[PDB]
């Protein structure tokens, strides 16, 4: 359910 | 996408054709969206920008 | 660091609001009409603010308050404008006006979708009405026809 | 009717938590507001001291 995501 | 993990996952652009040449000057703001499955619309996941 | 640089300020002082661009506007939803500004305002059920607000829109009639993210262009608050420039002080709260479907009809204005903060014990639902028996009502209307 | 905790206060009365649909999404939040600096409340309250 948890996401960390970067860009 | 694949596997993910707590490791990061080199993704995204690796030979892909996603960059876009801009016409105006100024902030744009990319906006990376998340969806469980592949029909419209889906379930958005997360969204960063 | 060294105690051998020239020091900004005294030791106690942590932050400072060093020039206007400390002065960062608020996000979707919420309102800030002072002008000191200490900490931005929740806009109330049903109001719907816009970028940085000084006062919040009430929602028309024949619409709630909940998330717009099966919409098209929701008014929504971005990760950008909130934990990039503030962190976690100030969430992503849901702000747009949705539409009851039909045969059901809101005829007061900006009553927001009560919310449940347990999930599997209450669910939570929208506030509008059964739109009386011998009576239709196409989509977002406030009269039953 | 909720009394959400301490440091926060709502004058206005009768307003409920604004909900969310989709919540891995859009976070459900509270309608009551951060009782701005210089001023706390105990709890439920009508006006921040």
């Amino acid at each position: 359910a948890t996401y960390t995501l970067t860009l | 996408t694949g596997a993910l993990s707590t490791t990061p996952t080199a993704n995204l652009v690796s030979a892909g054709t996603y960059t876009v040449t801009y016409a105006s000057i100024g902030t744009k703001f990319v906006t990376l969206r998340l969806y469980d499955s592949a029909v419209a619309p889906g379930v958005l996941l997360a969204s960063k920008t | 660091a060294k105690y051998s640089i020239d020091p900004t300020t005294y030791h106690f002082v942590t932050h400072l609001a060093m020039g206007p661009e400390s002065c960062k506007k608020c996000p979707k939803g919420y309102f800030q009409p002072n002008i000191a500004g200490t900490v931005c305002l929740p806009c109330p059920s049903g109001f719907v603010s816009t970028s940085g607000a000084t006062g919040c829109t009430a929602c028309s009639e024949g619409t709630y308050h909940t998330d717009g993210v099966g919409t098209t262009t929701p008014g929504e608050a971005t990760s950008l404008d909130t934990t990039d420039t503030f962190g976690s002080i100030y969430p992503i709260i849901p702000n747009t006006c949705r539409q009851c479907p039909a045969n059901t009809y809101l005829p007061l204005r900006g009553q927001a979708a009560i919310a449940s903060m347990n999930l599997a014990a209450v669910s939570s639902a929208t506030p509008c009405r059964p739109c009386e028996d011998g009576t239709w009502s196409k989509a977002g209307a406030a009269g039953c026809q």
